[PDB]
RNA sequence: CUCUAACUAUAAAAAUCUCUCUUCUC
């Protein structure tokens, strides 16, 4: 199938990874805007962007 | 109750290689043992929480395909004279469970923990690293 | 120097009648047509690829939608 | 020199107490010594309360907690971030780091 | 022309072990393309190309040279293969190699047949090279016969 | 169209009806709409412009890269190499002459083709280095909007450059075949096998 | 002038180094 789901970002929670160029925000759904997640990010992100995620059980966890 | 047939999901998540093994009540018969290692390849990611998730998804396939639609979580740490606190992956395969639509009862942990130890490995001064 | 691309010819240098036939019949049919596009049917060494295709604005063959140096854009007459 | 009068073992009047091992490397290490952590957590964290909460039969199951003291040892002790380095004029206060969260 | 695969088809099966000639190397990794099948191509990645720490990669890979390997993942739309390099166990590696010399030999001769014979390797293996690995799994046992029994 | 009389005689199509923009007053900016609403607002048609050509302090601020009309970024990022850095009327040129290329190919208006490619060939998961030196791994992340669009820009004039290197094909015309195609998801074009690629190595890579 | 609640989770490898030291009295 091709399961790709959208996700607002809500909030941005800091600038993570050993590299220093990958962040982490908390996306909401589309849809069931109560349902969140934490997600790591590889580029320039604000507050309203839209992610498409191949996933929806992953969770973000800080890299080091 | 509604004829909830049930099992118990019966997760054991060591620091490597995490177990995603459901049975009946009696817990005599086995079925869906689907563990971490048999999914994921890195072999150093057998404990990863992607392992046990999509060991969780198999298991939750197979027992649907079964009958059962609500499990029991029994978490089980490494336990004995090892470390004895739950494994990185048994929470993601314990979220996955309850993720495909699976319904979800009497969470219990039941690593077996010692009166003591007999002897833990790794000599008086343990392991230098 | 490495002679490792065995090109050949592969190229018509000179045209000849039935590629002239074969120039004309597939003038059209050629919904795109270009001196790349002339060159790469292995029939136009490419700088008579040129010559063809400025020959073609004759009877209107094709159509020209820009005529800037460096290449061209013709389109099938319709 | 003396750098602990009380020598870090915490033991004034015994001479010897029994050992405990270390849970990252396994160092017999005294009992009164060695740094006790209580771990105390949820067996669910908040990242899936609400999923187990959808997902589960008995409405407003109370989900257990997981209690587990760790007898660190103590080279893993200051390695795992679990106890800090600290002033010599600040080595005297014994009270724990004034209470995380209110 | 070497093509139309050893095998009954021209894609790969889950576990099979298989060797491999490099043809080039990228930062993530190296799509490179199969030997023990026909020219398909797919990933081998650095995280497991080497046995021990990858300090060097020319050293290792030596890029125009023939190594085994194992496939892992394979798309089965239009062609795409993801392998191993470092689950290939002492015993494996063994029989990778008599597979592959049999497959060179059953190879080479009937490229000689089509380079003799002008015609596409692919009428020949159809007609011939299928047939008789149905029959006896493998063409080198047939020639064997042949030389013996007729 | 009311053509105005003046002392001085501007041709009769520069003054027919010019509330209606066009880009090289040939194609409309209207009509053309973005498919994927996660790259929405990192493509800019909104604005019209007479020509992809505009010196517009689009590097001062953080994000002002998003508001610069995408063909301009497309031109601005086909003026790439030290033989030809400076040289953007070349690029302007050659824009131009890809985006008349590909009206001759399936009208489908250029712009739309456009869009559609770079929407198609910009990866939606990567990797990034998180090996700690002794063992090597990449990580798998998601990738922002504005990071898919650069990327989506970057193969597509990538693929263009390598196809119109050493080859008889014009660099107009390597880029409308690299355009057409990932407007579809045509394998063949080099952008999309990139994305297609990376994405595939960073599933490999949870 | 009355008060005990929140939380995790990094250990790859790295050996050695030939000079020469100089005054404070208003
Ligand atoms: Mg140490
Ligand atoms: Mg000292
Ligand atoms: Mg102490
Ligand atoms: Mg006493
Ligand atoms: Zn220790």
């Amino acid at each position: 199938k091709t399961p790709v789901t959208l996700a607002k970002v809500i909030k941005v929670l800091g600038r993570t990874g050993s590299r220093g160029g990958v962040t982490q925000v908390r996306v909401e759904f589309l849809e069931d805007t109560t349902r969140t997640i934490v997600r790591n990010v590889k580029g320039p992100v604000r507050e309203g962007d839209i992610l498409v995620l191949m996933e929806s059980e992953r969770e973000a966890r800080r890299l080091r | 109750d509604n004829s909830q047939v049930f099992g118990v999901a019966r997760i054991f998540a060591s620091f490597n290689d995490t177990f995603v093994h459901v049975t009946d009540l009696s817990g005599r018969e086995t079925i869906a043992r689907v563990t971490g290692g048999m999914k994921v390849k890195a072999d150093r990611d057998e404990s990863s929480p992607y392992a046990a998730m999509l060991a969780a998804q198999d298991v939750a396939a197979k027992c649907k395909e079964v009958g059962i639609t609500a499990v029991h979580i029994k978490i089980r740490a490494t336990g004995g004279t090892r470390s004895k606190t739950p494994g990185p992956g048994g929470q993601a395969a314990l979220r996955a469970l309850a993720r495909s639509g699976l319904r979800i009862g009497r969470i219990e942990d039941v690593t077996p923990v010692p009166s003591d130890s007999t002897r833990k490995k790794g000599g008086r001064r343990g392991r230098r690293l | 120097s490495k002679k490792s691309h065995k090109d050949k010819a592969k190229h018509a240098v000179v045209l000849d009648q039935d590629k002239f036939d074969r120039i004309m019949k597939e003038a059209p049919t050629y919904r795109y047509v270009s001196v790349s596009v002339l060159v790469d049917r292995f029939k136009l060494g490419g700088s008579l690829a040129r010559v063809a295709l400025r020959h073609l604005e004759n009877e209107g063959i094709i159509k020209p939608v820009s005529k800037h140096s460096k290449q061209a854009i013709y389109t099938r007459a319709t | 020199p003396k750098k602990r009068a009380s020598n870090g073992r915490n033991k004034k009047g015994r001479g010897h107490v029994k050992p405990v091992r270390c849970v990252n490397c396994s160092r017999s290490v005294p009992k009164d010594k060695a740094i006790k952590r209580m771990a105390i957590r949820n067996i669910v964290e908040a990242a899936a309360i609400r999923d187990l909460s959808e997902a589960s039969v008995y409405a407003e199951y109370a989900l257990p907690k997981t209690y587990n003291k760790l007898h660190y040892c103590i080279s893993c002790a200051i390695h795992a971030r679990i106890v800090r380095v600290r002033s010599r004029t600040d080595r005297r206060i014994r009270a724990p780091p004034q209470r995380p969260r209110f | 022309t070497s093509h139309c695969r050893f095998y009954e088809n021209k894609y790969p099966e889950i576990d099979d072990i298989v060797m491999v000639n490099v043809q080039q190397i990228a930062e993530m990794g190296a799509y490179v393309k199969l030997l023990e099948y026909d020219n398909i191509e797919g990933m081998i990645l650095l995280s497991e190309l080497s046995r021990r720490r990858i300090r060097s990669i020319q050293k290792l890979i030596r890029v125009g040279k023939n190594d085994v390997a194992v496939v892992l993942r394979v798309d089965k739309e239009k062609g795409y293969i993801d392998l191993s390099k470092r689950r290939v166990s002492s015993e494996d590696i063994i029989k990778c190699e008599e597979k592959y010399q049999k497959s060179k030999t059953v190879h080479s001769i009937l490229r000689y047949c089509a380079e003799k014979f002008q015609i596409p390797l692919e009428e020949l293996y159809k007609t011939i090279a299928w047939p008789l690995s149905r029959k006896f799994g493998h063409a080198y046992e047939a020639f064997k016969l042949s030389i013996i029994d007729e | 169209f009311v053509p105005v009389e003046l002392a001085t005689t501007i041709p009769v199509e520069i003054q027919q009806a010019q509330q209606e923009i066009k880009l090289f007053n040939k194609w409309s900016f209207e009509d053309v709409e973005v498919k994927d609403a996660s790259l929405v607002d990192y493509i800019q048609i909104s604005k019209p412009i007479y020509v992809a050509h505009t010196a517009g302090r689009y590097a001062n601020k953080r994000f002002r890269k998003a508001q610069c009309p995408i063909v301009e970024r497309l031109t601005n990022s086909l003026m790439m190499n030290g033989r030809n850095n400076g040289k953007k009327l070349k690029a302007v040129r050659i824009v131009k002459h890809t985006l008349e290329i590909i009206n001759v190919l399936t009208d489908q208006n250029p712009l739309q083709v456009v869009v559609d490619a770079i929407i198609n060939s910009g990866p939606r998961e990567d990797t990034t280095r998180v090996g700690g030196g002794g063992a090597a791994r990449r990580q798998a992340v998601d990738v922002s909007p504005l990071r898919r669009v650069n990327q989506s820009i970057a193969l597509l004039t990538i693929g263009a450059r390598e196809a119109a290197f050493r080859n008889i094909k014009t660099i107009a015309e390597t880029l409308a075949e690299e355009l057409i195609n990932a407007a579809k998801g045509s394998s063949t074009s080099y952008a999309i096998k990139k994305k297609d690629e990376l994405e595939r190595v960073a599933k490999s890579n949870r």
